[PDB]
DNA sequence: CTGGAGAATCCCGGTGCCGAGGCCGCTCAATTGGTCGTAGACAGCTCTAGCACCGCTTAAACGCACGTACGCGCTGTCCCCCGCGTTTTAACCGCCAAGGGGATTACTCCCTAGTCTCCAGGCACGTGTCAGATATATACATCCTGTGCATGTA
DNA sequence: TACATGCACAGGATGTATATATCTGACACGTGCCTGGAGACTAGGGAGTAATCCCCTTGGCGGTTAAAACGCGGGGGACAGCGCGTACGTGCGTTTAAGCGGTGCTAGAGCTGTCTACGACCAATTGAGCGGCCTCGGCACCGGGATTCTCCAG
């Protein structure tokens, strides 16, 4: 299928805490979603382009 | 004294289709008349509850069909639904 | 004039009384209104279920070597059929008696 | 010496005669007096239609006969053939009456 | 006087034989009589309740079949 | 969004008469609401059959009183009939 | 309405809603017509049986060192009282649990 | 990995412990899974029968409590 | 030697805990998949409300727990403390469920 | 019968939270006060069927004598199931997105109820008769101890 | 060494089943009629529909940890023989009361005709009860201690 703009934000937010500056969903979803609650429209446009590449993939993958 | 209705003549008409040679005692007839009235009140009572649960106010062949699928055991239900569907389909051609 | 009447059961092909069943649905307080397809479907189901129990009771009458159905034959018909014994699973039939059965460890061997 | 059937031989012969017949097994007048005596506690000077005491007898015999089948199964589940008050008390507790 | 004694030992044995019972302990007769008396009390109380509601002085067979149906023991044959 | 009715405020008003210092949880409240709905249907359904057997078209206090005597166990029936009789007597004389 | 209104429950002396009980008796198809004394009788019975189960549940709550009734206390109330257990003999209460009980022949001596 | 095997031996032991059972034979587990599957089939069939009658594609908690109430096992707590 | 509780000591301790407490005892996802699998035979692509599967679990656990009490009585009647399949088969037949 | 160590269950103080319950605004269902049509309370009649009492005949109940068949205690011997270390695996804790589908709303028309008339289907009743219920004899099928064949020691 | 005793009949005795000659009351049918259902009509509103709305069910992210699964010893309960006393099945005199069939009676079911208290239904008009909303307090995990049941070598 396809993946959301939030899914690519969660993936990039997770890599930041995981190996960019050193996973389980349980406690991380607070920090991740409260960051999404104030995420900037220019970052949202980048994650929307990622969601567009995922949707272009989904049109082939079904 | 005054007239009391019962299913007895219709039970006897059906009996003479299924076993033309047999008869039925009056004690067996009052059991059959009890059975017809019991199954009537069970089906109609569940059709009433189905109509009320769905906020409708008309009892219709859908209500009777679903009441027959809940009340009857597995093989009797498929046969009873088939006889009812046949009868309404025939009736609709001449009503 | 007015066309010669014919009973609603005849239009349906039934022998159970569609007009009575309609009055019983109306006068029984089951719902505010009763659709003309309901009495036909219900009359057909009462006639079907009647045909099933009478067939098995007429077989029981022939097996008991008698020409007329009696309460015994209705009890034997119902309890041998594995679905009529569910439909009538908490009904007692007057003068029906009991279906013959003995627990195997009671036998004299 | 005179003839003897062996103990339990007539018991099986009785089971077979009473499963063959449809007749009522309680004596009618004794049962009718019991029905009137029980009803006397609920209303005084109460009359009974003759059809009503027959309906109560048919119901009462059908109830006791079916309880004895369940009692027989409770006895036969233990390694026994004699029914005992414990078997009635089990049957009526599993059947949700007590 | 006592009327439950009219449910004789032979009568309770016949009911036990129709139920398929081979052998009966001597304590069953009093246990049965108690169970029958409790059954009749439960049916005849409801039947008298329908009779009083109808403002009648006789119990009628319909009051018995209504009391039995109301307890989940439907009796066919008495209308 | 659209209004859904329940007995919950009346259950709370009765609780605050019998145990004024206690309260009731939302899961206990939906059990109490279910109990009131079930007992309402059990009494009204028998009152409906009582009216029909006697050919009457009206449910009255006699039908409700008789349905209560049929449905309730013996010690509850005496009290429930006394509370019902007191309410009809107060209502009729205060009207 | 020229005079001032007073709820039928207030004339009857009840907390339960007489008006709602009357609308439910009318719209439930129980009979062709509903007499004015039936709702006040039925509302008083529902209020009484509600007071019984809540009284016993508030006792069970206090004895369990709590101030809020929860499903457990309704189960403990219903299963200890001889008549309420008979009225609710084939009903289950979600989150109610079971009444503490061990057969004596299982105990360790 | 049949989905009925998700009713684990530990879970059946906990249900039997609430039922007051001190000691359990190893054949109880398959007998109890057979009984549970028969119970669920009878309730779910009727709940789907109410669902089809409503022309809906989802089962709703009302369909379950109506199916249980029709089978004489009234459940309180879900309205 | 290390400590041991005797056989059946912890069984009584378990009986007490599970009767003291109101929790559901079957694991939720495992039960939810069984409900969906059984439903698949009656209608395909059927959805469930999150409270409908809870109502099915509450009813199911209440049924099996009430069956085990009657099963336990059928074992105590036969002079045994161990429950066995013949006890479930008796308990069902005496309640009229088989 | 028990002193003393082990391990589980408990009683209490501290700690955080999210659900009970109290408040406010607004639509909708319960009052109030008409008119009017009929369901049922009531009184009086008819006559069914329930109640009471008796005599006679006869099956069924009862009370006892008799003696195995069954229930129950006790012994002994396994074979399971329980308690618990050790390893393995999948349930479940949060957050959200996508969209499938219950919920709501405005339109509108076909179907059910009311309301006539006016016969023919279904009841109460009367009436012969034949299948079920008796009868007396006869016919297999089942039950329960001694009787010899054919087993085996002496 | 002088008869043991299984055991498959042989059969005497006892019941259940079948063929059958007559009798009778309960059945299946015939009929007069009368009332409940059908034929033909109109009106309005429930139900089916198409169009948004928005909401909640379905799917998805891993880690870790808690629940399930596994392996094992050994104990204590399931279960099969055995001995033995008594309780309950069988069968006979004897007795008692149920079932029958008359008689006679009247309470009370079941009904019709009437008069009115009572409930339906409509048009106003409020105030009770619901949804949305906030907030702070009862309950639910913690963390020690500690205590209280458990098992076994004394």
């Amino acid at each position: 299928g396809k993946m959301s703009s939030y899914a690519f934000f969660v993936q990039t937010c997770r890599e930041e805490h995981k190996k960019k500056h050193p996973v389980n969903f349980s406690e991380f979803s607070k920090k991740c979603s409260e960051r999404w609650k104030t995420m900037s429209a220019k970052e949202k446009g980048k994650f929307e382009d990622m969601a567009k590449a995922d949707k272009a993939r989904y049109e082939r993958e079904m | 004294k005054t007239r009391k209705e019962s299913y007895a003549i219709y039970v006897y008409k059906v009996l003479k289709q299924v076993h033309p040679d047999t008869g039925i005692s009056s004690k067996a007839m009052s059991i059959m008349n009890s059975f017809v009235n019991d199954v009537f009140e069970r089906i109609a009572g569940e059709a009433s509850r189905l109509a009320h649960y769905n906020k409708r106010s008309t009892i219709t062949s859908r209500e009777i069909q679903t009441a027959v699928r809940l009340l009857l055991p597995g093989e009797l239900a498929k046969h009873a639904v088939s006889e009812g569907t046949k009868a309404v389909t025939k009736y609709t051609s001449a009503k | 004039t007015r066309a010669k009447a014919k009973t609603r059961s005849s239009r349906a092909g039934l022998q159970f009384p569609v007009g009575r069943v309609h009055r019983l649905l109306r006068k029984g307080n089951y719902a505010e209104r009763v659709g003309a397809g309901a009495p036909v479907y219900l009359a057909a189901v009462l006639e079907y279920l009647t045909a099933e129990i009478l067939e098995l009771a007429g077989n029981a009458a022939r097996d008991n070597k008698k020409t007329r159905i009696i309460p015994r034959h209705l009890q034997l018909a119902v309890r041998n059929d594995e679905e009529l014994n569910k439909l009538l699973g908490r009904v007692t039939i007057a003068q029906g008696g009991v279906l013959p059965n003995i627990q195997s460890v009671l036998l004299p061997k | 010496k005179p003839h003897r059937y062996r103990p339990g031989t007539v018991a099986l012969r009785e089971i077979r005669r009473y499963q063959k017949s449809t007749e009522l097994l309680i004596r009618k007048l004794p049962f009718q007096r019991l029905v009137r005596e029980i009803a006397q506690d609920f209303k005084t000077d109460l009359r009974f239609q003759s059809s009503a005491v027959m309906a109560l007898q048919e119901a009462s015999e059908a109830y006791l006969v079916a309880l004895f089948e369940d009692t027989n199964l409770a006895a036969i589940h233990a390694k026994r053939v004699t029914i005992m008050p414990k078997d009635i008390q089990l049957a009526r507790r599993i059947r949700g009456e007590r | 006087r006592d009327n439950i004694q009219g449910i004789t030992k032979p009568a309770i044995r016949r009911l036990a034989r129709r139920g398929g019972v081979k052998r009966i302990s001597g304590l069953i007769y009093e246990e049965t009589r108690g169970v029958l008396k409790v059954f009749l009390e439960n049916v005849i109380r409801d039947a008298v309740t329908y009779t009083e509601h109808a403002k009648r002085k006789t119990v009628t067979a319909m009051d018995v079949v209504y009391a039995l149906k109301r307890q989940g023991r439907t009796l066919y044959g008495f209308g």
